[PDB]
């Protein structure tokens, strides 16, 4: 992701 | 009008009645030759060369559909 | 001959049908649907609005708008959609070629008619038109020239006392309580059990309830002592997702705000005071015709014991030797309908009519002129 | 005329075809891989990059990076490989004659969809493209136009509300397990038993026995009950140099993490309960109609028993009358990609299209405004 | 004289303290924590919940449930924690010896302050409760004797018109948006910019970034064309790890829901809109009135530009001539509190206490007898 | 709640 | 209506 998860 | 009901045999749940819907939607004021009759939801009606017809659309979509399965 | 379309625009139902028949071919909720979610699969074909019983229908995806309030109509458009929807899809008739008796309650604004006459003629192009009072079509439908008529629909509750075929303007009492503030009554009082019914898909849950389960009590106070001790009154129904939800006391207390305003604050009388006191307003010679033939009528008065409970009530009013009488026919639902399918058969009616000849030659201010 | 491209990426496979064809003509693993060893043999032909089954044939020699992790392209450079690979290589098609429907999973970023517009016109010059929620696409797969679809990747699950083809967005639940998810717990369970899996290459050795003999329990306590007290469970697989290994009570419990997350340590609820607490999220007149048509979709769901354990898991939610139904079709690993084979077809479809007139008056934004 | 103590429940605070102190002794999240993760180390001594600052500061071992959600108690063993904690550990009293004034939101359901008093008397032993209306108090707070209580909370929103000291329930708004639903639409919003937050733990950042960046438009469309045009809106936070996350238009979208509950799915009216539709349902004579005195109160009231967002768009409805003010002291977070010191400490007052003698005369029935 | 809503 | 009731 960006911000939470990894991606 | 060939090609709504096309669409309308491969869509899921199609109709009769979701047919014509599609059909006044598309027509109904667009275009000087397709007319809905007055009193039904079931029926439209083609200015051809020679007089009005109207056409009722209870069974086409099953005089429309041929799919033969390859197996048979 | 052509028969005359009757048509009722109740607050909450449309019946239609046509004169000389003996029950409506139409009945359904006047109400008009619209979408209010994100359309996503593509040729499903939209509609913008759905009315009736197709409203009913979706009414999950829907914003649910009644065009009609407290006898009032209070957006043209979807009236327009209703009767549009009568005509052409309910009966399947051509408007062209009928007369048309549409009905009003009392004592409400003068527009009202005006407009609805110019709608039947602009719109529809009606041959000729009328309306009719419906408390007196009432009596019409119960065989009577005398009596003082109590009509409760969804919207309006009014009396209008008529004595051998004339009706007594002065005494006409209207009274604003009906079948819809009993509704939002009722969600309010289930809110205190923890149901809570919000949208206007869901009050038409609660609209069902009260159908189904409300009843009126013959000693309010002694019932509600008695389902303070006892679970005996306490009744249960399925929710359309299978939740049970069980009521108790509160199904009495819910029509009970029709004897006692108060509940709602509506500062006026009860039925039953309101009754007695447009009777009290009439000439001392009728009086004891106007004790009897108290004729009920529409549907806020379906409830289980409410004729029970108005003879109890008036019978504490009136003098110890005037015999109360409550007539309450069990179709007295739909006897407005009636009463005007039997009034646009009469011959001697076929003069009354406002042709479209007079509407062009007067305007629509004819209406007040040609008609109560 | 020219028929549509029909894409799908997802983030385990690309499936890749025609519209109107019945099933995917090009399916492989949205794979790059670059080699990691010392070229000792001159004039071998290097490559710098290989993709999809060539990465999987070559497996051991390299590298391989999946550019999609939980639905997001997550390098831009390697996801325009694989488009690439799929309009030259598999379908052997000229991208600049054909419209192209691709694919999302819903509530992702909105960069994401920018990107993957601003790639198709600036590199490919598609004429026109769409982008299109898969979960969507499930339900023209399966025939209805109400239900809720649980869809569940290599990279995310997602369920979809939808009735009588209105979306209902507030209700739409995304959750981050996955089949990506199992394979990496799968690993860590199998380093019980001593196999030890580390390589990326490897990996998708762990994959395939994911695929082979996962299974899931219809009672998770029962069987692991039984798996501790019989080797009746117990099941062997070879590896590919020949070692074979045996595996036993296990390969129940990885997929038993899509109903307990907190075997991975995610605090979330299972793909169950999201299931219910998304139905209840609904207006209560549809749920009746969501309790019913509960479509699987993706290849997570393609578990042995799963539907079982979902009726089962929800009827113990639900209210005790509402008919549960799960319907699990066994083509639907395919069914995002049959569903926008149907969707590319339709002639109501072709006004939807983004043609590349409308991205260079608008820009990439425009995606976000003409779409779901 | 012993005091009583004060203590309002809601469902995002917990503040209570003393009688006729001017501000609340003990202020909390009303939240239970317990661990989610193996315990590793013997020895650290282990706890099965934390409450209030205690689960803030381990809150990334925990699961923070709330106890209560829109202002009913959903499981009483933990509210009990709760009370146990605000007398034992905030406040440090023994509830044998002082009164306590309890706090709740209007319309909702009775057997909430049946069990919130049984566990006074029972469980804690208090000499005598009471349970007072959240939007009376902040009359006493604010001076007045006449207004519309505007009170907006973590859980529920409400309308109360007060005219000279008399409610007039039947015109009681109660709307179920409150901050908890702008979380969780916060949250739903922000993954549009890749930041997904999805624990409970998580959720808990998300309501510091509301609080401390979210502002009201006072137009939204232009300041939507606005932030679409120009950076200068774009405002960043950081996250606990020290992540720098970006915020834009989106900041003003999530309050913007209390204006537009459709964002949410929501179908009733903003609370505006409510404001208005409840001072309608008010006496002719005291709309005046009412049209003034619109007082703010709660938390989900301290967005900047609330106030003015109100005036404008209730000034839009109103008649021209009808002076609209809005009443937001900057205290109004706790001015539910302050009014019930108020109320708690006048010697009229003293005679209105549910004293344990008559609870064990009446039994826990007696909260809706002797109480609003 | 106890219908209407989920509490 | 116009002025008292809603209507
Ligand atoms: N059996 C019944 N018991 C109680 N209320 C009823 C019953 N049938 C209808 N109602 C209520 O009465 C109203 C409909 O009465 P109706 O006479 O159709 O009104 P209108 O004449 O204004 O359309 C609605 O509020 C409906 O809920
Ligand atoms: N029959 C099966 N049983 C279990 N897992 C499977 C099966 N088929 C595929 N998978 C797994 O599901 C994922 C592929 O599912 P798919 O629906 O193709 O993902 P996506 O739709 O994101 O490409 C991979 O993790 C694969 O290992
Ligand atoms: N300055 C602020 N701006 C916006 N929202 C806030 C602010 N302070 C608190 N809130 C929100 O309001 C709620 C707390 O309000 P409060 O009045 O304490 O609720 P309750 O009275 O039910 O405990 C929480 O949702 C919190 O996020
Ligand atoms: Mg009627
Ligand atoms: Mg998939
Ligand atoms: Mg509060």
């Amino acid at each position: 992701w960006x911000a939470x998860c990894p991606a | 009008v060939l090609d709504l009901l096309d669409e309308e045999c491969k869509m899921p749940k199609g109709s009769d009645d979701t047919w014509a819907q599609k059909l006044y939607n598309t027509h109904l004021n667009k275009c000087a030759l397709f007319e809905k009759p007055r009193l039904s939801n079931k029926a439209f009606i083609i200015k051809h060369f020679a007089d009005k017809v109207e056409y009722q659309c209870e069974g086409f979509l099953e005089k429309n559909k041929d799919t033969v399965y390859e197996e048979q | 001959e052509t028969t005359a379309l009757v048509c009722d625009n109740g607050s909450g139902l449309v019946k239609a049908g046509f004169a000389g028949d003996d029950a409506p071919r139409a009945v359904f909720p006047s109400i008009v649907g619209r979408p209010r979610h994100q359309g996503v699969m593509v040729g499903m074909g939209q509609k913008d609005s759905y009315v009736g019983d197709e409203a009913q229908s979706k009414r999950g995806i829907l914003t649910l708008k009644y065009p009609i309030e407290h006898g009032i109509i209070t957006n043209w458009d979807d009236m327009e959609k209703i009767w549009h929807h009568t005509f052409y899809n309910e009966l399947r008739v051509a408007p062209e070629e009928h007369p048309t008796l549409l009905t009003e309650a009392p004592l409400n604004p003068k527009a009202n008619r005006e407009k609805m006459t110019q709608i039947m003629f602009e719109t529809f192009n009606v041959p000729a038109m009328y309306v009719a009072i419906q408390a007196v079509l009432s009596l019409y439908a119960s065989g009577r020239t005398t009596g003082i008529v109590l009509d409760s629909g969804d919207g309006v509750t009014h009396n209008v006392p008529i004595y051998e075929g004339y009706a007594l303007p002065h005494a006409i009492m209207r009274l604003d309580l009906a079948g819809r503030d009993l509704t939002d009554y009722l969600m309010k009082i289930l809110t205190e059990r923890g149901y809570s019914f919000v949208t206007t898909a869901e009050r038409e849950i609660v609209r069902d309830i009260k159908e189904k389960l409300c009843y009126v009590a013959l000693d309010f106070e002694n019932e509600m002592a008695t389902a303070a001790s006892s679970s005996s009154l306490e009744k249960s129904y399925e929710l359309p997702d299978g939740q049970v939800i069980t009521i108790g006391n509160e199904r009495f207390r819910c029509p009970e705000t029709l004897f006692q305003p108060s509940f709602i604050g509506m500062e006026s009388a009860g039925i039953h005071e309101t009754t007695y006191n447009s009777i009290m307003k009439c000439d001392i010679d009728i009086r004891k015709d106007l004790y009897a033939n108290n004729v009920m009528s529409g549907g806020t008065t379906m409830y289980p014991g409410i004729a029970d409970r108005m003879q109890k009530e008036i019978t504490a009013l009136a003098p110890s030797t005037m015999k109360i009488k409550i007539i309450a026919p069990p179709e007295r639902k739909y006897s407005v309908w009636i009463g005007g399918s039997i009034l646009a058969s009469l011959s001697t009616f076929q003069q009354m009519w406002i042709t479209k000849q007079e509407y062009d030659e007067a305007g629509p201010s004819i209406v007040h002129r040609k008609c109560f």
